């Protein structure tokens, strides 16, 4: 089907500070891989418009947005009592042109959601957004603005019920918090639980009140491999959309889930990770693929080109083209990665118990 | 025991104690039923055939087949018999050699192993050759290795010991079999040893490696020390990671630090180059987790530590050096953070920290819990430490030295379940064990380092980072 | 201390007691040596040892210190098993030679056996032989057995030995149709518990009714246990309102209607069975935590000390895990669950005992003064005699 790609050229020039894990340069890597891979021609490439703060504040509190608009590396000594209540400063560091990047990230995500909103296209691959951790009141994670919330909020104007599948290692607590109460959004995250960063996802926690039986979280242990992931992923989404029947899916492809990650304990293959996309593609609904958490920039690039190829339904070879970033990839220089062996503490009885419990957590869904 | 109301077997768990405490109270307090008289150096002792035969397998062979012995001395015999009757004896350094030989000759293994371990713990370069020869004669494996190891570490100084010259070829070859680093110049002493093929055909040079790493000054710098010459330390490395280290462990001759922004990564300095390597990042978001290096498993363990939610974590995860993978293991009995961690021949001890109080608080902790590496199981010691809180434990030989807040310094021995108070000269201190000595470092200096030996409890001052956040053994 | 491990310290061999105990075991009976004494009982001769006999018995010490010696009133069998007990430490008790062993082990100074036979003679007391046991506990210095004989003499006083009973014993028997007998003389709900005839029962897990009203629970819990310690009703374990296993314990003083908080169990369990044994609380299995997100049937034993306020897990595991229901008959707890496999647990000794049950539903075991009553969840009232292991329908 028709595919829409959103990427601003000057999005890899937003250095997060020395030593920080999240590097937006990975967004350029994918877009530099796509051109040399013979995929740019087949896909409708757009340019994301800087989202206005008045449009950005459709979910976030106005004071938070103004605080983001004013914070600068220099004008910071005075801005000292605001960083200690907005969680900015230490884990979510300030950098030159922070708000400009905060508008580029939300830009393509809302433009894409507008394009599927108008029933004009089918897939919108925004590899620049996907920041799923910025809470309503204040920043969290590595994010500052939760572009995902604006994307869903745009879809909700016309579409009645909307899905959001997240396959990032983390829980994506921001989105869940934004749609705990409401029944119009069905969030399903496949995170890792137990002394991990979000710490909120648990089998016992569901959307409160009107969101009862919706926020389906699947806790996991470290080292879950492709075969287990495939065996678990399909029979849950095929039941969620069989009792929810969402009009549109917002699927986020975190690149932490891959093996060899800097901040991830999973063990995955690009085929295994980018099989969630060939799964959802067979349901033939408007689909919005976002980027997101990825910290092995080399594997993030390798991963994100492949689902882009899957969305086009194209077939692509392992030999990497001689791009600008060719020297970065491994000595084999191939696309697909092999999983370094690590024990899978997701024992079959463990996953089967969770799968069953989730199954009655959706059989009660109206 | 078919039916409790009709017929069953009745077992007394207190019977063994009833007999053991009914033996002291009679055979010693009020001498009765003394069938046999045994005299040592003309000092008769009224002894029972039954007790001595029931404990010793050597006296029984004599009773079944007024006895007078020759090798044993009266004083050593008195406490030996008071051990057979009581079970508790006061071991003394001066006369332990005789206890070793006599107890082995009497097949009293318990008081033979405990002096095969007393000897193995107080062995020094002055008497290393003599004890190694004695262990060879008495066929003791653990003491033999613990004496050859000391000889091989200090082989350079032993070149003029007058016993190295007068040694059988088998012992010299076994000494030069392994270790013996090039700093000791094995070839020079081996040449004078003849004054000759096996000695030169098998002399593996280990090569001296840096054994002490200080982390401090906060551009935090990691300096390296190597005790050389006599009772002196030197410097051989000023590596600076330029990051924020929050935990560290020394495995082998390598310094596995952890830290940086989002302190979940890893590094490693071989000390042979300023080029840091990259290891698998820690798969957990935990801080104040102790790092224990187990060389007998080629692993590094992370135990305890706080979560990001201010809840204590009782999770243990190890890291294979070869496979470069972090794997989960059995959880601890109770959750701790900041607890000193020491590995003693496979058993990892977690000493103190901040245990979870009943009222959602972190009280200073005094527990001693040990997790066995081989059985992979963890259990709590019934007794507790005298001081609770932050402390820096360093294994030395078979016992653990623990310096907490204050100036007191205990000497915990795990097998005996007993402590030994030692007073440091008059600030939270830090200790380690280079070579065969103990070094104690002041937290902030602006004397800095004191070298002490537990024998005589003497603290000699020995002689630049303002801050010393981490010191590794 | 003042003991340098590198200079001078004392070594305590924790294996000395066992070493000598087994040395006696091996070198005394298996092979006879160093006998130095000979004791004759009813013709039979035992080649004993002076030291062991005088070690744990002061009758053979006060009687040895102050060749063949003959005893006066002991059977050749009973004395032989006594010798085994003084030598091995594990004897096989039998109900036929019980009355004799009590006296012979009392006139000898073997206290542990004296208490053992006292417990045996107190858990097997029958109303027919109650008065004789009372006389036995009167001649010998046994208060506990005396009270146990008093109970069966009092709770069955309506029904030879009583005809000629002295007034001295009768006064104690009557202290705790009495006049007619004495005429002859010598001429929904989550948890609940029964506290001396008060059927306390636990809307929300906070209400208590006796109907009547009582103080509410300081915690909302489900599948929490409840005991009847005579001096408060204790609540342990349970499942929280957030579907997480509970770990807290609270008293309930009958006098002052307040629930005090106390020490927490070492292992948080749910649906466990509770049994009070003379001031020590026993929790029986339950639904332990599994996979950090669910539960599993459990076989664990929790000993909680009420007087000292401590908790501890014994290493032994129950024969059958899962939900269980237990009762206290006498000096021990009888445990049953679905499966018709009754077990008996005697906390003092380290041993269970299995027993067959009719095939016939989750069973519900009780413990009356008379005997045991095992009910069925669907199958009528039963009464089984543990001595014979035979069940009789009501
Ligand atoms: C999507 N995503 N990718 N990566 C992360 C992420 C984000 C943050 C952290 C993190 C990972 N690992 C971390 N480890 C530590 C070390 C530690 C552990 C336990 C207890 C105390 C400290 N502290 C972190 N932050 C603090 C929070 C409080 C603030 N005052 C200072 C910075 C973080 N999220
Ligand atoms: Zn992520």
């Amino acid at each position: 089907k028709k595919v829409c790609y959103y990427y601003d050229g000057d999005i890899g020039n937003y250095y997060y500070g020395q030593g920080h894990p999240m590097k937006p340069h990975r967004i350029r890597m994918t877009h530099n891989l796509l051109l040399n891979y013979g995929l740019y021609r087949k896909m409708e490439i757009y340019r994301p418009h800087k989202a206005t703060a008045e449009e950005m504040t459709k979910y976030h509190s106005d004071e938070y947005i103004k605080f983001l608009r004013s914070i600068r590396p220099d004008n910071m000594s005075e801005y000292s009592k605001q960083m200690q209540r907005f969680n900015v400063g230490e884990d979510c560091p300030v950098f030159d042109g922070l708000f400009e990047f905060c508008q580029l990230s939300t830009g393509g995500s809302v433009a894409g959601a507008v394009k599927l909103n108008r029933q004009q296209t089918d897939m919108a691959v925004n590899w620049a957004g996907g920041l799923h951790h910025a809470k309503k009141s204040e920043a969290s994670g590595f994010c500052y603005v939760n572009d995902i919330v604006l994307a869903i909020l745009e879809l909700l104007k016309y579409h009645q019920r909307v899905l959001y599948i997240d396959i990032d290692i983390h829980h994506g607590d921001g989105v869940e918090e934004a749609f705990y109460t409401t029944d119009r959004v069905m969030t399903v995250s496949f995170h890792k639980y137990g002394e991990y960063f979000p710490g909120t996802g648990d089998l016992r926690d569901i959307g409160a009140g009107k969101g009862k039986y919706y926020a389906v979280n699947f806790p996991m242990r470290d080292g879950i491999d492709d075969e287990s992931y495939g065996q678990i992923f399909k029979p849950i989404i095929s039941k969620v959309m069989e009792m929810y029947q969402p009009s549109a899916v917002v699927l986020q492809c975190g690149a932490d889930s891959l093996s060899g990650d800097r901040l991830g304990c999973f063990n995955l293959t690009v085929k295994g990770h980018a099989k969630c996309v060939e799964v959802v593609k067979t349901f033939n609904l408007p689909l919005l693929m976002l980027g997101g958490g990825g910290y092995t920039i080399r594997n993030v690039a390798r991963c994100w080109t492949y689902e882009t190829a899957v969305a086009l339904d194209c077939e692509i070879p392992n030999e990497l083209p001689y791009n600008d970033y060719f020297e970065y990839f491994g000595p084999d220089f191939k696309l697909h990665i092999s999983p370094s062996n690590m024990t899978n503490q997701n024992t079959p009885e463990y996953m089967e118990k969770i799968k069953q419990r989730l199954f009655e957590n959706l059989r009660m869904l109206p | 025991d078919e039916n409790y109301f009709v017929n069953y077997t009745f077992k007394d768990r207190s019977h063994s104690g009833r007999v053991a405490q009914g033996i002291m109270k009679l055979c010693l307090e009020e001498e009765l039923f003394a069938d046999v008289t045994i005299s040592v150096e003309g000092r008769e002792f009224q002894l029972h055939r039954l007790v001595l035969s029931a404990q010793s397998c050597f006296f029984r062979s004599m009773f079944t087949s007024v006895i007078v012995l020759q090798d044993v001395s009266e004083s050593v015999f008195q406490l030996l018999v008071d051990y057979i009757y009581h079970g508790t004896v006061k071991l003394r350094a001066e006369e332990l050699q005789e206890i070793y030989e006599v107890s082995d000759m009497y097949q009293l293994t318990s008081l033979f192993e405990e002096c095969s371990r007393f000897l193995a713990r107080t062995v020094q370069v002055g008497n290393c050759l003599q004890v190694m020869w004695l262990a060879d004669r008495h066929s003791d494996p653990e003491l033999y290795t613990a004496a050859k190891h000391c000889a091989k570490t200090h082989l350079a100084q032993l070149q003029n010991t007058e016993e190295f010259l007068h040694l059988p070829h088998r012992l010299l070859t076994d000494i030069i079999s392994d270790g013996v680093p090039c700093s000791q110049n094995p070839t020079e002493a081996i040449e004078a040893w003849i004054n000759a093929e096996s000695l030169r055909t098998s002399l593996k040079e280990i090569g001296e490696n840096v054994h002490i790493y200080l982390i401090g000054k906060e551009h935090s710098l990691a300096v390296s020390l190597h005790c050389a010459e006599d009772d002196s330390i030197s410097v051989s490395g000023q590596n600076s990671l330029c990051h924020q280290i929050t935990a560290a462990c020394k495995h082998g001759g390598d310094l596995y630090v952890v830290g940086g922004s989002i302190p979940r990564r890893m590094w490693k300095c071989n000390n042979a180059t300023v080029d840091w390597e990259w290891c698998a990042p820690l798969p957990r978001d935990r801080l104040q987790h102790t790092l224990v290096s187990v060389p007998g498993k080629d692993a590094i363990y992370s135990l305890g530590g706080k979560t990001l939610q201010d809840t204590l974590s009782n999770a243990v995860i190890y890291y294979r050096v070869g496979d470069n993978v972090w794997t989960e293991t059995t959880q601890l009995e109770v959750a701790v953070s900041g607890a000193a961690g020491a590995n003693l021949n496979g058993i990892i001890y977690l000493l103190g920290g901040e245990e979870n109080d009943l009222d959602f608080f972190t009280k200073p902790s005094r527990l001693i819990q040990c997790f066995d590496t081989e059985t992979d199981k963890c259990h709590v010691k019934p007794y507790v430490l005298p001081f609770a809180g932050r402390m820096h434990a360093a294994v030395h030989k078979d016992l653990v030295f623990i310096v907490a807040e204050g100036d007191s310094l205990v000497c915990y021995n795990p097998l005996l379940d007993s402590f030994t108070r030692l007073c440091l000269p008059e600030s939270l201190w830090k200790i380690a064990s280079c070579n065969g000595s103990i070094y104690v470092f002041r937290d902030r200096y602006k004397a800095n380092t004191y070298k002490l030996d537990p024998a005589t409890s003497a603290v000699t001052v020995t002689r630049l980072l303002t801050n010393l956040q981490f010191v590794l053994a």
